[PDB]
DNA sequence: GGTCGAGTCTAGAGGAGCT
DNA sequence: GGCTCCTCTAGACTCGACC
């Protein structure tokens, strides 16, 4: 037990002898906020035989460690910077890989790649270029060349890009890597790859408002186009793309009739990303001199989700309840239109206070006996003929009416509308256009806002029209005494609608904008309380949308991932052995195609997993990362780091008010239960900002010299944030040191904003897991040393618990039960609950070291 | 007005005001179809077929008798087949006797034959049949629509649309699971409110686990469909323990393949539909309505606008599509009497041929759904008929 | 034999014993398996078509399979007895001797019993259904149910039709059914020979005609007609007349009844009879139309291929035998002979070749010829037989 | 060679989604 | 304090269809 004059509880004694005035000050401070004294239980000591730190101090340690990982890879990197290769080269329409001189895989062991791909057969890559020392290199697809009649729907690495210490870079190698046969197997090939988009973002990065603007500081920097970068880091002549799009907008026979000039599209923007590369290396290398940010980077680029059989039946289950969901409410929309085309007889639309302001008109169709007895033998064909031929002649009348069928000219002009054409392919019966979106169903579901029937103005928007084609103002009125004196929305009077003042409906962000559809979530809370009551479904319309706006806006991201079903002859022997395997299943993996850097704060970005989309018991298709489960024999070690940008601030603050732990109010209630602010402060307003640990530099954006004391905030926000990366960085190298070194099975898995998962086999887990421990335990060393505290507090040493889990998700005792997943993972797939463990029943399970 | 009223005056229902109550329409002692009602359960049984039969693999008919051997259980409540020649035969041709005739009443319980209560036994006597067929290869299933006697006494008769479904027990709690998802997406498909349609966990006497369809009838939910998972002791009940003949191929070993049991009832799905759909108009769906198509005649040439009715009523029939000939009716009819006529028998569309027709081939078409007319040629209305009863699937 | 044949293929149902002429006209047995049932359902469907649907004023009628019950002696119904009923007699309280025979009095004076034909069935709807013709003359009511005989209990389903007819052209619509019904059973037959009227009398003396289908052991009568006047119509409704009378074209008659009464598990017999390695049963009436398989591998690439094929044909009508699920392979000729005792109209293969072009391998169960024919034209050409073989 | 009632494309505005 | 994507709607140009 050890305690700092503050009586912050610390580091133990094993621990600290091998990792290692101004108390007054603290105290006055701390005593004035009202945190004076007020002691802490301390907790458990925690002893460990952690391995003998290399050169010393954990600063040396780390970068030892990063200069030992990432060493072969740097001198890939400078083997593209110095190599030598005849200019761009014939189109080859071959099948498979091609050498462009002065083999069945390239062979050398750098390769600047880029990807196209026809999105007619949805995600099979077409066709690929690839830059290497003294050859180009070409790739067609077998779907390209044969022109089959039907291929494989399910991807798998016989129809990928092939491969086989190497560094690949590119614009957005993602795309590179998600295409690539090798980087699907369990088993991790040892190749990297290196984006120049996350350098550029690295480099010159422009936030979020600068690329608005953008598309000073703007010399200097330029979006994440290839074209933009290559003006940035080279300029000369402009890149131009095929005005045609045929990968994105041609069909495939348009793409083999002009194969030999697509081949040189392609061939333009790997050289573009050759030469963009040779510039951002050694200036990335210059603005991040630690190597741990480099090291980071790579391990943040081999981000590996595996999935097995159950990812199609989640597509399926997703998208079947969607629209089971979505019919149940059309369905219910159209029988509201149904019911009121019967209005139109006797005049009486005039007076129905929602379909009043319609289009009623009609078109015109306009062209250019006692019992005989039983019919007899003969009179059965002689009746047949006759009543058939007085048919048969009336085919003829064909001509005698206009070629262009007029639309059904019976029914109104708004029914019309909603009704598609006979000839268009999805004609449906009735109105099959209708949905909450548009501006008749507030009219067909008769809604009324406390007592008010809803009106659309062209300039105002939604609004609703108190009492006081001619509108039905005596129909408004009479709906009013069924459900001046109203004080909401100002009312506009510009509207001019007789006998009625049209107040417009309240808006979330203010009276000065307009409601363009009452069915927005935002009104949902008004539905409960009464006032926004629908008439002819209601709060289950409302309740559909909740349900399904995540999946109707993420289904073509979630179904189109490229997911590659392993065959059984690739899997490990561990998979063919384990209890859990089944022959009937197949099982793959999808590649994130995660961009290492993305932001300014130096973060990776992907609209997909990289989001906080944990399951929902209201959402459809919310058990997206439920549905990563490890293969049999695999489990998901992980952890999330507490409060590690909020850590990062508190010892910030903490280095430099009085220079120890808990000596301001803000890090003293961040470690247990302004001066923050002014270090960030004089980290951003500096000549050029560095980390606080990696002294890796801000943005060409963002130095003070271009921007003259403008985006203040993004510079404060990118310091926590980039010493938030940086920690990543140091969790990644230490936990790929710690894997290397002790030689156990695992990898990488993902790591979104704040947590760090590893595929691990269960028999190594507990090693797993105290690795884990102990890399964070050293990040945090490292994070206190740096900034001047020469001790860490044992309220952060370790993590609160670190999760051994079948699947991704954010506890191990979430079932992750939706409305597409209501029996949960345990019940339809088997996946039992997870252990989460502390540090020390990790130590007694494994016995304190590895 | 009632919906029972409603359907009993356009012969949906059949049956005395007495056999109309909410009671004896449940209890199913009485046939309470009539011809429109009959129509519309042959296609509730159609579409139950295509769904569970047509469009599901490893799913098969299976013939079933009324009659089952008899068993000596006394907790059985079964109604039992006499032979009325044989009780004539002992009673009469000798004197009888309290000592002699008991010996009589005791053979009735032990022997005689009785009256199924379920379809799963019939399907039990099938499974073994169904092996060969299928090779072994589990899962599988029997289907049946037939008519299971219920004890009310009076002898209740319902007809029940049965799925006995042969899983292995690894996968019993997951197509339990499964088929419990696809029933009430099918009850839901056609339903005006698929809201009324909900689902309920059940258990049995012996414990096992089940679940219980129902749907929101006026008075109450009613149990339209149960799953039960009833594992291996029907079938250990049923074949004398050799394991031989009872298992299957559940992938590379053979087990006894778990009993799942899907009992909807045809009878009271009708029903269901009837309440569901409902101016006055029974919103039937296009795939349950009995009538569709409903052809007519105008003032006059008579004679010639029959020719035209009669060669368009064959070009319909012969293309799947119900039609009523309302041109043969002997008794004038009004416009505005014959569309509700037609809108309470749901007929989709109301086709109406006139003199004008003999010309330039051009036909009134109203909708059932939004009572507009719109005209078309003669030639076309074929097309529309099937394309319009094609989506509705 | 074609009883054992029909076992194999599942057309028949049964223990050996039960496989037997005496034992498959009785009915005291399931006699059709799973395919038998779909070739049964056929008949429903063709008979239902031709009979109802094509047919004017032809009603359909559901009856319940049990009927009301009488203590009239000569008849030979199978009661039904309510088991607690006999277990309260015997356990409760010991009746006396004079209780157990009215007892047995009892299970005859009152209990119900079950139906033999659907006449009695259709008059029961008679008046119902007379308000749907408002009241006009001629019409019918038709019916497919399960009819119990004694023999133990055999099950029948009979397809009866009950044609009310006016008294006068009643023998000319007796005849226009004769010879209807005689082109209906002939219609699908390959031997339209095998199917004969004979004239039959009553015997009340009323006038009637019979059909038979000569089966390899003798004539049966698959179909009978009997023209039973109102006598039969009076007996259900007793005493006054005007609810009982139809509207003919100069005054209200009592429509002389016309009874058409046919089986279909006995009709189903001679169609498997007619039709006999290879079950030649009309296009209207196979049970299964498409057999669809895999040829080689990629089996992962052809079962896409066939359940894309499959889910094609079973959404056009087409009942299909998706065969290339099974895991167990056999010679091609050995897949012909099983499926032409399987009665399949047509064989499709889905090959390598399939995969490249989109020829796909068709053979016709007629006619032994194997044609090439595209993918998307399988069903367009699918569509073209079954439809002209029906008219 | 003339009017004119459908296609079609672009431009604009609002809700949901992330910080 | 910011965008960005999906959906609905209004307006102007084009077309071919009929006369």
């Amino acid at each position: 037990l050890r305690l700092n004059p503050l009586l912050i509880q610390m580091l133990s004694r094993g621990l600290h002898e091998q990792i290692f005035a101004a108390v007054q000050r603290s105290v006055e401070h701390l005593q004035k906020h009202g945190l004076w004294g007020q002691p802490a239980t301390p907790l458990p000591d925690v002893e460990l035989r952690l391995p003998r730190l290399f050169g010393g101090n954990l600063d040396q340690h780390f970068r030892l460690l990063a200069q030992k990982q990432s060493l072969p890879y740097l001198e890939a990197a400078a083997s593209l910077l110095e190599a030598q290769l005849p200019p761009e080269p014939s189109w080859a329409w071959a099948e498979g890989w091609t050498r462009y001189g002065p083999v069945a895989i390239p062979e050398e062991r750098a390769l600047v790649f880029d990807v196209e791909v026809c999105l007619a057969e949805g995600t099979c890559p077409t066709l690929a270029v690839a830059i290497s020392p003294s050859a180009w290199y070409s790739w067609c697809s077998r779907r390209l060349v044969e022109e089959r009649y039907s291929w494989t729907s399910q991807l798998s690495p016989a129809d990928l890009i092939p491969l086989g210490e190497q560094l690949v870079v590119g614009h957005n190698v993602s795309f590179d890597r998600a295409h690539i046969r090798e980087q699907y197997l369990i088993q991790d090939s040892r190749m990297r790859f290196l984006d120049t988009m996350s350098m550029h973002m690295a480099i010159s990065g422009l936030s979020s408002f600068q690329r608005s603007l953008w598309m000073d500081w703007m010399d200097i920097s330029s979006a994440n186009n290839l074209a933009d970068v290559h003006n940035l880091y080279v300029g000369g002549p402009p890149l131009e793309k095929e005005p045609r799009e045929l990968f994105v907008k041609g069909s495939m026979r348009d793409i083999r009739e002009n194969f030999q000039d697509l081949m040189q599209y392609c061939a333009r923007d790997v050289w573009a990303t050759f030469e963009v590369f040779q510039q951002q290396l050694p200036l990335f290398l210059e603005r991040c001199p630690h190597p741990v940010t480099l090291a980071g980077m790579l391990e943040m680029g081999v981000s590996y989700l595996p999935v097995n059989q159950n990812w199609e039946r989640y597509l399926t289950e997703a998208q079947n309840t969607y629209e089971e969901l979505q019919r149940e409410m059309k369905k219910s929309l159209m029988d509201l239109a149904n019911d009121a085309c019967q209005l139109l007889s006797g005049e009486r639309y005039k007076e129905d206070p929602w379909l009043w302001d319609l289009e009623w008109d009609l078109q015109e169709f306009k062209q250019k006996q006692e019992d005989p007895g039983p019919p007899s033998e003969e009179e059965e064909l002689q009746r047949s003929v006759t009543a058939h031929n007085r048919l048969q002649q009336l085919r003829s009348t064909t001509d005698l009416l206009p070629k262009r069928p007029q639309h059904l000219p019976g029914h109104p002009g708004w029914y019309r509308k909603l009704c598609p054409r006979l000839d268009d392919p999805a004609w449906a019966p009735g109105p099959s256009l209708l949905s909450l979106q548009m501006r008749v169903t507030p009219k067909l579901m008769a809604l009324t806002w406390d007592g008010f029937p809803l009106h659309y103005s062209d300039s105002h928007g939604w609004g609703y029209l108190v009492p006081g084609v001619t509108c039905p103002y005596r129909a408004i009125e009479s709906l009013y005494r069924k459900h001046t004196y109203h004080h909401g929305n100002g009312p506009y009077n510009d509207v001019n609608i007789p006998g009625c003042w049209f107040f417009k409906l309240p808006h979330k962000d203010g009276n000065n904008y307009n409601v363009g559809s009452p069915f927005a979530k935002d009104f949902l809370p008004k539905m409960e309380d009464g006032t926004l009551q629908a008439g002819p479904s209601g709060p289950r319309a409302l309740e559909i949308n909740k349900m399904i706006s995540f999946w109707r806006n993420a289904h073509k991201r979630i179904s189109s991932q490229m997911v590659v079903w392993l065959p059984r002859s690739a899997l490990p022997r561990v998979v063919t052995r384990h209890p859990s395997f089944d022959e009937e299943g197949h099982y793959g993996a999808i590649l994130p195609q995660v961009v290492t850097a993305g932001t300014i704060t130096r973060r990776a970005v992907e609209p997909t997993w990289l989001t906080a989309s944990n399951a929902r018991p209201d959402r459809v298709g919310s058990e997206l990362k439920a549905m990563v489960q490890a293969p049999p024999g695999y489990v998901l070690v992980g952890a999330d780091v507490d409060s590690q940008e909020l850590w990062i601030a508190a010892v910030l603050g903490d280095a430099h008010f009085a220079g120890m732990h808990g000596c301001t109010a803000f890090g003293w209630m961040t470690l247990q239960g302004s001066e923050m602010f002014n270090k960030l402060e004089s980290i951003a307003m500096s000549d050029t900002p560095r980390t606080p640990v990696l002294g890796c530099c801000i943005s060409r954006a963002l130095e003070p010299s271009v921007v003259q004391g403008e985006f203040i905030t993004s510079r404060v926000n990118w310091v926590v944030q980039s010493s938030a990366v940086d920690y990543l960085h140091l969790m990644l190298v230490a936990m790929k040191w710690l894997f290397e070194e002790f030689a156990i099975d695992g990898r990488f898995c993902i790591s979104i904003h704040d947590e760090v998962r590893y595929l691990v086999r269960e028999e190594d887990r507990y090693r797993a897991a105290l690795a884990l421990q102990i890399t964070n335990l050293l990040t945090r060393c490292m994070f206190a040393y740096k900034l001047g505290l020469n001790d860490l507090p044992q309220s952060v040493a370790f993590f609160s618990a670190v999760d051994i889990d079948q699947c991704l998700r954010k506890e191990v005792t979430m079932d992750c039960k939706t409305p597409s997943n209501p029996t949960g993972m345990e019940r339809r797939y088997g996946i039992p609950q997870g252990e989460a463990l502390d540090i020390y029943q990790i130590i007694e399970l494994t016995k304190g070291s590895l | 007005e009632a919906l029972v009223d409603l359907c009993r005056r356009r012969h949906f229902f059949s049956g005395t005001p007495q056999q109309l109550s909410t009671a004896a329409l449940l209890s199913g002692c009485h046939a309470r179809f009539g011809p429109l009602g009959v129509e519309l359960r042959k296609n509730l049984a159609s579409q139950w077929w295509s769904s569970m039969v047509v469009f599901r693999e490893q799913v098969f008919a299976v013939d079933s008798l009324h009659q089952e051997p008899g068993s000596s259980q006394p907790r059985d409540s079964a109604f039992r087949l006499v032979s009325p020649e044989s009780i004539r035969e002992i009673l009469q041709d000798r004197e009888p006797s309290k000592e002699q005739l008991v010996a009589f009443l005791e053979n009735l319980l032990k022997t005689s034959g009785k009256l199924r209560a379920t379809l799963l036994h019939g399907a039990l006597e099938h499974y073994v049949n169904c092996l060969d067929l299928v090779n072994r290869k589990l899962p599988f299933g029997l289907a049946q629509i037939g008519v299971c006697f219920h004890p009310v006494t009076r002898v209740g008769e319902k007809t029940e649309a049965s799925l006995v479904w042969f899983t292995p027990t690894r996968t019993s709690s997951q197509w339990l699971d499964f088929w419990l998802r696809h029933r009430l997406l099918w009850w839901r498909k056609f339903a005006m409110s698929p809201s009324n349609f909900s689902s309920a966990d059940c258990q049995d006497e012996l414990g096992r686990k089940g679940s219980k369809l129902y749907y929101s009838f006026p008075w109450g939910k009613e149990p339209i469909e149960t799953l039960w998972n009833l594992g291996d002791q029907e079938l250990l009940h049923t074949y004398p323990g050799n394991v031989s003949t009872i298992q299957g191929r559940d992938g590379r070993k053979n087990v006894v393949p778990c009993v799942l049991s899907v009992s909807g009832d045809v009878d009271l799905g009708t029903l269901a539909y009837l309440y569901d759909s409902f101016r006055k108009v029974l919103k039937l769906h296009p795939c349950l309505a009995p009538i569709k198509v409903a052809l007519d005649v105008g003032k006059g040439p008579t004679v010639e606008l029959r020719q035209v009715c009669q060669g368009l009523l064959n070009e319909l029939l012969e293309n799947g599509i119900s039609v009523w000939p309302g041109y043969s009716e002997t008794v004038h009819s009004s416009l505005e009497q014959l569309h509700s006529k037609y809108d309470e028998m749901s007929v989709l569309f109301s086709v109406l041929v006139t003199e004008t027709t003999l010309e330039n081939g051009l036909i009134q078409l109203r909708s059932r759904d939004t009572t507009m007319k719109e005209m078309m040629h003669i030639s076309k209305l074929r097309d529309f008929l099937v394309k319009y009863l094609a989506s509705a699937s």
